[PDB]
């Protein structure tokens, strides 16, 4: 059995290149072969290409040959993934994943197409905005409903709880949508009861990493 | 096909050109016949950085079953057969023959034992190009077929008394050229690489790889088993390339009952040598280099301008 | 290019009964066939290869059938932790071009459930910054099939509304929904009465949530 | 008389070129004519030597003329003459394995010795010069010792080995503490 540990977040202008990697631990690292496998927001799963690690030989999905190059580096037993010319669809979160493949090491080799390992995956915005934190407006109110709008932010993610994680109940977080402007937005609500407000104070916490920002709201009742 | 009368002509099974021409002959025929998924072929010419050829094609499952090649004169040129039975393969032969192709030849690529190839008339031969020369392989005609039966359930089975009755027939032609008074032992493989180190052949389309260590594992002529000898076997799919340098990658089996048959006609040894003043010679299975299975049928032609 | 298709697009089960989901491909991929599970935020799990066969750690009560070009995921019993998205793969080809359906997401059936409807209007802190945004929340409602239009001055809206839907409730099987018209602050000072309209099964007559803006 | 000094550990790559860019028989022995390794066609043979478990070639260099003798993990045992016999032709080189060690793997003190000895072959007469970080030096055959080290001697000694003209160079780090009056 192997783990597969990838690296952290990336934001790139269209134009550049990204490299992305996943540490495999656990197992005989040459006896696996490695695929990467994308996925825009919103959307299915993609096939980018796998790499057959002892030959250290790799194939590419045909819309994708030419700026996609997949290595592995046996000294460390990592993987890694290059896009070159990066363009604003390429965003998504890219998987690496793997399978045993026999004792390759002898010539058993059964050459598997399926998918058994799979790391954490690895979010790649690539977009023209520049990075910055969100502005966070209150949602002002037998059950009430408040919250906070957390707008114009860049990139994802943005991380939102209530009462510094005392209020769970009721909450409902959406998922951002992308505003034309480039940059993403989202609301936070929470229904508590209505007898509540004016002696139960509500603080919406914001954390935007990217931007090292941190941001409380209390909302209150008009 | 025309006997000579009163001609001697020198051979030198060393130095003959229609073993060059079916190398490059099987060489093709492989190309076209089983094909890898992948091939790889280094290139290092460079003044530097290394660039491997890599190929990725359709790998098709397919059979594979030696077909005989007859080997006829080429524009320009006369075969030439020595009809002396046992013929060492170099030097002068007194009884020689214009025909006009060779027999039917199966191009058999294997390590170690030479298969379905032809036998001996009358005793075991041994042919090398220097005996005294460890380093040179060992061409052994017998004079008896042995049957090796390989399945792709893991296993290749030999008839024990068939194969101690052949090792006793060959350490005493060994014995013959390097010593009355010699020990003759018999021992695994070296080591090097995995088609040289084990018998390796194909069956049904695939590669075997079979520990031959039970073969070779006895010493003769030395003081005053089971029914079956079985060696186990592995198919495999990474295979270094007979070819060339280089390594091509197979797909797995499809059929689940890949048997074969074959007759053990010959083996391919070295001697370890060096200076042991120890009454006793070591032989090994070898092989690898398939002009040699090639020179195992062609030692007694000869092509010559007309 | 072999593609795979997936039907249908989105299956409701109730707890407990059991789930059947379709594969085809567009050629023959023979057996080579795997089916994967994959739950919000999270990387895909191998459920079945070569058609039929478990992974390991998945449970009897996933089965997979069929070859060639037609293929059959079935869950004989749906438990809470079932509830997902499910792709089928092809891995047939060579060299290798593999590819993925679009997924069949499994979600829980119950009956129909209203949604309760919350109309927000523009924060005065927003308002100073230039921009006006107006929050309809649509909460806890089934099926997720809603309806929202936004007129102002009943003149009704298209281009300036997003809307956004969360995951299905884990604990009462529910979704919740908003949707957020953005204006100008001073396209926002030129009308009166802001309206959200809310058509949803739950509902005998279209819901109207309305503030007059000052 | 070719000669290669290697270092005990190390990796050395003995070379071995043919008249023309292209694959061919060849064959690596030692002075007893041991076989080591060769090839038979396209593969890569190993004979019954002491070297078989660490003796190699690099078979990418074989269609370009080259069949070299890469044998790593050295042993002080492994010095010998090797032969590569290709083409009709021998070519004939001298490897001595060397190893220098000092006496403790322990932090000494100031003013306590140090001594290194140096691991040769049977036959070998080498010289031996090592360098202190501070610029002390020693000279001698096998053994090299120095009586009192200074605070100044820590840090990475650098030692050659002179043999047949040719030299090779050892780096031994050596810890002498410090302590406070
Ligand atoms: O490489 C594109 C190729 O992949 C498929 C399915 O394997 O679609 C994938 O890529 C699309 C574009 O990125 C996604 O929208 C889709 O969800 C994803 O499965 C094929 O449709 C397409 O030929
Ligand atoms: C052939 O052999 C016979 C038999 O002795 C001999 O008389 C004759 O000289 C030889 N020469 C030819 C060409 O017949
Ligand atoms: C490696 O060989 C390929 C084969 O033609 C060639 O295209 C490439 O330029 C070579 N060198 C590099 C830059 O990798
Ligand atoms: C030469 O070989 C032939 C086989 O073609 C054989 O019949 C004959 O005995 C040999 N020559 C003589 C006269 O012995
Ligand atoms: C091969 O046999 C011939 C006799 O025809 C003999 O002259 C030669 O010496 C033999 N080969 C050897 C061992 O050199
Ligand atoms: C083979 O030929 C040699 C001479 O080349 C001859 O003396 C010998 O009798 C022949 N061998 C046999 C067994 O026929
Ligand atoms: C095979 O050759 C051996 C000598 O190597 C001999 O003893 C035996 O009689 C031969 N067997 C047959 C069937 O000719
Ligand atoms: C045969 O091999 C021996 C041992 O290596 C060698 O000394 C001799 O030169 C070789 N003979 C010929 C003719 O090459
Ligand atoms: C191999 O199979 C043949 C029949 O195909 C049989 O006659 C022979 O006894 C077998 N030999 C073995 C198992 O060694
Ligand atoms: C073959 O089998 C023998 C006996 O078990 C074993 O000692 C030897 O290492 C094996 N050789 C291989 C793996 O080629
Ligand atoms: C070799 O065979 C002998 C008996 O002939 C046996 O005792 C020994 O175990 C065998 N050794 C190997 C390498 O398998
Ligand atoms: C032949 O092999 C048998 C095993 O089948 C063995 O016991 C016997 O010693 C051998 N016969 C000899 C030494 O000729
Ligand atoms: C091998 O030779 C024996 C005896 O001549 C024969 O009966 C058998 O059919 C042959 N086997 C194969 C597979 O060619
Ligand atoms: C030898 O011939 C037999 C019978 O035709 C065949 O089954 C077998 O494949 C052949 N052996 C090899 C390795 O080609």
């Amino acid at each position: 059995e192997v783990q597969l540990v990838e690296s952290g977040a990336e934001v790139k202008k269209p134009g550049s290149s990204v490299k992305v990697s996943c540490k495999a631990s656990g197992d005989t690292f040459i006896r696996y072969s490695f695929t990467w496998v994308r996925q825009a927001p919103g959307q299915g799963l993609e096939w980018m290409g796998r790499i057959i690690t002892i030959l250290d030989v790799a194939h590419y999905a045909p819309h994708l040959q030419g700026r996609v190059t997949i290595t592995a580096d046996k000294s460390t037993s990592t993987v890694y993934l290059e896009l070159r010319n990066l363009r604003s669809d390429d965003t998504a979160v890219y998987f690496c994943a793997g399978v045993y493949e026999g004792e390759a090491d002898e010539g058993e080799y059964d050459n598997n197409g399926f998918l058994k390992h799979w790391g954490q995956g690895t979010l790649v915005t690539v977009s023209s905005a520049s990075t910055k934190g969100p502005s966070v407006f209150p949602l002002a109110p037998g059950t009430a409903a408040l919250g906070c709008l957390v707008k114009d932010y860049f990139p994802e993610p943005v991380t939102v709880s209530w009462n510094s994680g005392a209020l769970t109940s009721g909450v409902h977080t959406f998922p951002a949508v992308l505003q034309s402007s480039g940059l993403y937005s989202l609301s936070s609500v929470v229904t508590v009861p209505s007898s509540s407000l004016g002696t139960q104070t509500y603080i919406c916490n914001v954390n935007h990493k990217p931007s090292n920002t941190k941001v409380d709201k209390k909302v209150e009742p008009k | 096909e025309v006997v000579l009368v009163n001609v001697t002509e020198n051979f030198n099974m060393w130095k003959n050109d229609m073993v060059e021409q079916m190398h490059e002959d099987i060489i093709s025929l492989w190309d076209q016949s089983l094909k890898p998924c992948v091939k790889l072929t280094p290139l290092c010419v460079g003044a530097g950085s290394c660039n491997t050829s890599v190929i990725t094609q359709a790998c098709p499952k397919v059979s594979f079953e030696p077909i005989p090649i007859h080997y006829c004169a080429p524009a320009g040129f006369a075969i030439l057969k020595c009809n002396n039975k046992t013929f060492n393969g170099t030097g002068p032969c007194t009884n020689v023959s214009t025909v006009q192709c060779t027999h039917g030849i199966r191009p058999v690529v294997s390590s170690q034992l030479l298969l379905n190839g032809s036998l001996a008339e009358e005793e075991v031969v041994i042919r090398s190009v220097n005996f005294t020369d460890n380093a040179k392989t060992i061409i052994v005609q017998l004079n008896t077929s042995v049957e090796i039966n390989c399945t792709g359930a893991g296993h290749c089975n030999i008839a024990r008394a068939k194969w101690n009755n052949t090792l006793k027939q060959i350490a005493s032609k060994l014995r013959e050229q390097f010593g009355n008074n010699k020990t003759i032992i018999f021992k695994q493989s070296s080591g090097g690489d995995p088609e040289i180190v084990t018998h390796w052949f194909n069956c049904g389309g695939e590669f075997f790889y079979c520990n031959s260590t039970q073969l070779f594992n006895s010493t003769w002529f030395n003081s005053t088993g089971s029914d079956t000898i079985t060696l186990p076997c592995r198919i495999k799919q990474i295979i270094n390339m007979w070819q060339k340098v280089g390594k091509a990658m197979y797909a797995p089996p499809i059929s689940g009952q890949i048997r074969c048959s074959s007759n053990i006609t010959g083996l391919l040894l070295t001697r370890d040598g060096g200076n042991s003043n120890n009454e006793s010679e070591i032989f090994r299975p070898g092989g690898g280099d398939m002009r040699d299975n090639w020179r195992s049928e062609l030692y007694k032609y000869k092509v010559v301008k007309i | 290019d072999i593609v795979m298709t997936q039907s249908p697009a989105t299956l409701s089960v109730s707890p407990g009964e059991r789930a059947t989901l379709s594969c085809r491909a567009s050629e023959s991929v023979s057996s080579d066939l795997a089916w994967y599970q994959q739950k919000p935020g999270q990387a895909p799990r191998l459920l079945i290869y070569g058609a039929s066969t478990r992974a390991t750690g998945v449970p009897a009560r996933f089965s997979g059938s069929g070859s060639g070009a037609e293929f059959t995921l079935t869950i004989s019993s749906l438990q809470s932790e079932d509830f997902a998205v499910y792709y089928c793969q092809q891995y047939n080809n060579w060299p290798p071009r593999y590819t993925f359906g679009q997924g069949t997401r499994l979600e829980i059936k119950r009956t129909v459930a209203a949604p309760s409807v919350f109309i927000f209007p523009p924060s005065d802190e927003q308002l100073k910054s230039g921009t006006a945004s107006v929050v309809c929340l649509l909460n806890n409602f089934y099926p997720r099939e809603a309806k929202v239009q936004w007129k102002v001055d009943n003149a009704l809206q298209s281009g300036n509304s997003q809307e956004s839907v969360t995951e299905q409730d884990s604990k009462d099987s529910t979704y919740s929904l908003s949707s957020t018209l953005t204006l100008s602050k001073a396209d926002y000072e030129k009308h009166k009465v802001y309206a959200c309209e809310v058509t949803h099964q739950g509902l005998s007559s279209p819901v109207t949530k309305s503030f007059n803006r000052g | 008389k070719k000669v290669v000094l290697g270092k005990k550990g190390d990796t050395v790559e003995l070379t071995c070129t043919a008249s023309q860019k292209k694959s061919i028989q060849f064959h690596w022995k030692n002075s007893n004519q041991i076989k080591i390794l060769g090839n038979q066609g396209s593969f890569l043979t190993k004979g019954p030597s002491k070297l078989n478990d660490r003796a190699d070639s690099r078979r990418s260099l074989w269609d370009q003329g080259n069949f070299p003798l890469i044998i790593k993990n050295l042993k002080i045992e492994d010095s010998d003459t090797y032969i590569c016999e290709v083409e009709d032709q021998k070519e004939e080189v001298q490897l001595l394995v060397f190893g220098l060690t000092a006496n403790s793997d322990t932090h000494l003190l100031q003013g306590q010795s140090l001594t290194l000895t140096l691991e040769s072959p049977p036959g070998s007469s080498p010289s031996v010069q090592c360098r202190s970080p501070r610029g002390k030096n020693i000279q001698g055959g096998k053994t090299l010792s120095v009586s009192q080290l200074e605070l100044q001697d820590s840090g990475t000694w650098t030692c050659t080995v002179l043999q047949n003209q040719k030299k090779v160079e050892f780096k031994i780090d050596i810890v002498v503490l410090a302590f406070q009056k």
